[PDB]
């Protein structure tokens, strides 16, 4: 099935900077990638769908880009509340599959 | 209200239903098959429209037996409906030509 | 609250448990309910899916099949039957809803499943108040000790949720079949004794939820 | 039992036979050609159905000369049969319209 | 023609564990992969067809997964009788071809 590789497992950044998470798919999947945020002891929370479509109720600080096999989730001006684990998820081919996850660290 | 026109209309409504049912049935038939891409409704619907018209883009197609079975029903429904419209236009053209000659 | 999942389930090796996910809100025929497995510290693993308005279920074939999906259209509840479990099957199991569009718009709080021979033990909540001879500053730190409970899920709140700032709830520590943790709360020193401060502790596995006010020592 | 209806039916049975023979002949024609994919009956049959309808998915096609020859027979049989049905519907529509006018 | 690579030539595992064999195809072949078991002096025995379809008469202990270019044959709870050579076989493109084989060792 489709393998989603999440580049650096950990991402350390300074308060206020722009930060980017990477999601590499083992095969072309168009824009059928979705991003989720999971805080300590919380459950997954959909942030971006179809690589770039913003979700209602999500800070405009969050945005996504890419298509094919390379995707990026971006946060303009990081901050405390953004500390969490981030995961990509594909819905192009059946088994759906999830990425290994990327932890944001300030 | 002539038969050929009613048929044309009935065929349209019917084709629309086939597309919809087909969209739903395809997802139900394909999810569970490794590598399948006809697994969400929005694109399944686009797939059925492109199957009924036979536009042939090659971007989506069934890989399971039931999906293919569903695919045939949609193909045939599509080819048949568009052909029925052709027949309804011929009946129209033949009738008014007869008038243009008196009868 | 989209997905309602029980907080926890204790299971003996070889035994089998049946998890539930009660949904509500906008429900369609095209809805799929998914189950995801998360082992502590690790990532998300897709288990399987079910289309309620038809009962068809699909499972992830790359892993050992320990689950069985089912649904009850009337009570809008999805069920997952985990059979013959072992320490490997211990984890939090989430359920999610998918509108046939490929993404999980909504998740359940998740159900912590523990597999061991140990017995359910409710915790002992002890208060943590400063020593009579401890200087004070604009802020004062209180806390409460949740000790000797087993099945890992315990939820700590202060003033039944009304107090959320200045709170830290440390990860349980396991020793001899019993978990133990502490939670700390920080309020302005000028207002503690005055305005009460209570730590609430709910322990899902034992269907308990004890309260404990924090007052100064004798 | 009118001619156009019998023809429609005969065309259906005939098309079904062409599909089947085509499925068998394609495998026999393609096996032996490096890179060929039309080499098992189940998918060859699905291939023939998608060739007769011209649905155009692009997931299977012949690479040898005889397979292509077989492919033409199926294409033509398919396009022709579905067109014959169109013609049978036109004959129907024209006849009942004539009634709706007396004659 | 299609090359089928069988990852570790030898697989050593303890009694009762779950074990997984890998079959990597040089090009996308859908699920047209089949697995065979061959014991010492015995002949090949079809275990799984089309990557995941179980065969009548084969222990439920055996299962397969994958599609595209990565396939896995799995055995839950290995045991003595399972000691053998395992081979994958593709029927996607003509020459059919076989994998190099993987020997199970307890
Ligand atoms: C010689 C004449 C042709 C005979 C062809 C064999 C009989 C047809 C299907 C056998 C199914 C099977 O056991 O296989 C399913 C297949 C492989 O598992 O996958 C498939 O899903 C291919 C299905 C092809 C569907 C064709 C639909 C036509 C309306
Ligand atoms: C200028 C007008 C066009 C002339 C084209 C040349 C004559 C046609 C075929 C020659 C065959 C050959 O020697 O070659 C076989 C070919 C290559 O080996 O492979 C092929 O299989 C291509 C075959 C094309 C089949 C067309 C079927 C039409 C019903
Ligand atoms: C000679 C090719 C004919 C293709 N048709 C008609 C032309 C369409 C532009 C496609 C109909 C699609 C509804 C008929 C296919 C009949 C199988
Ligand atoms: C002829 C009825 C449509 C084909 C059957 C669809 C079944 C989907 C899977 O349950
Ligand atoms: C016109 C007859 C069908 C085409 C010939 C098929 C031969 C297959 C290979 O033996
Ligand atoms: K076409
Ligand atoms: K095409």
């Amino acid at each position: 099935d489709i393998l989603l590789t999440q580049s650096p497992a950990i991402l350390s950044v300074s308060p206020g900077e722009r930060v980017s998470f990477s999601c590499r798919a083992s095969q072309s999947i168009g824009t059928d990638i979705h991003w989720y945020q999971q805080r300590t002891n919380g459950s997954p929370r959909l942030l971006i769908k179809y690589a770039s479509e913003s979700i209602s109720g999500i800070p405009s600080r969050f945005s996504g880009s890419g298509s094919g096999t390379d995707f990026t989730l971006s946060i303009n001006s990081v901050e405390s509340e953004d500390i969490a684990n981030y995961y990509c998820q594909q819905s192009n081919r059946w088994p759906f599959t999830f990425g290994s996850g990327t932890k944001l660290e300030i | 209200s002539a038969l050929h026109w009613r048929a044309a209309g009935a065929a349209t409504v019917l084709l629309v239903i086939v597309l919809l049912a087909g969209s739903y049935l395809a997802v139900l038939a394909e999810r569970g098959a490794p590598g399948a891409q006809l697994i969400t409704y929005p694109r399944a619907l686009w797939w059925s429209v492109e199957t009924a018209t036979t536009v042939g883009y090659g971007d989506l197609y069934p890989v399971t037996l039931w999906g293919r079975c569903v695919a045939v029903v949609v193909m045939v429904a599509g080819i048949t409906s568009f052909g029925l419209v052709t027949a309804a236009l011929a009946t129209w053209f033949v009738g008014r030509e007869q008038e243009r000659r008196g009868h | 609250v989209q997905l309602q999942q029980p907080g926890a389930e204790l299971v003996k090796p070889g035994a089998s448990v049946k998890l539930s996910c009660k949904a509500s809100g906008y429900t369609f025929t095209s809805d799929w309910i998914h189950w995801v497995k998360q082992r502590p510290g690790h990532g998300l693993e897709w288990i399987g899916e079910i289309i309620p308005s038809y009962g068809r279920a699909n499972y992830n074939e790359k892993i050992q099949k320990k689950a069985t999906l089912t649904a009850d259209k009337s009570s809008s509840t999805a069920f997952m039957q985990l059979s013959s479990l072992t320490s490997e099957d211990s984890a939090v199991y989430y359920c999610a809803r998918e509108r046939g569009d490929g993404y999980f718009a909504v998740w359940g709080a998740g159900t912590t499943v523990t597999v061991s021979s140990a017995k359910t033990t409710p915790p002992s909540v002890y208060p943590l108040a400063p020593g009579s001879a401890a200087q004070t500053n604009s802020m004062v730190t209180l806390g409460c000790l949740v000790k000797g409970y087993f099945p890992e899920p315990v939820t700590v709140t202060w003033n039944s949720g009304s107090l959320s700032s200045g709170v830290h709830t440390f990860p349980a520590v396991l020793q001899s079949d019993l978990y133990t943790l502490s939670s700390s709360v920080t309020v302005p020193s000028s207002s503690w004794p005055s305005e009460t401060v209570t730590c609430n502790v709910a322990h899902p596995a034992s269907s308990t939820k004890v309260d404990k006010k924090i007052v100064p020592r004798d």
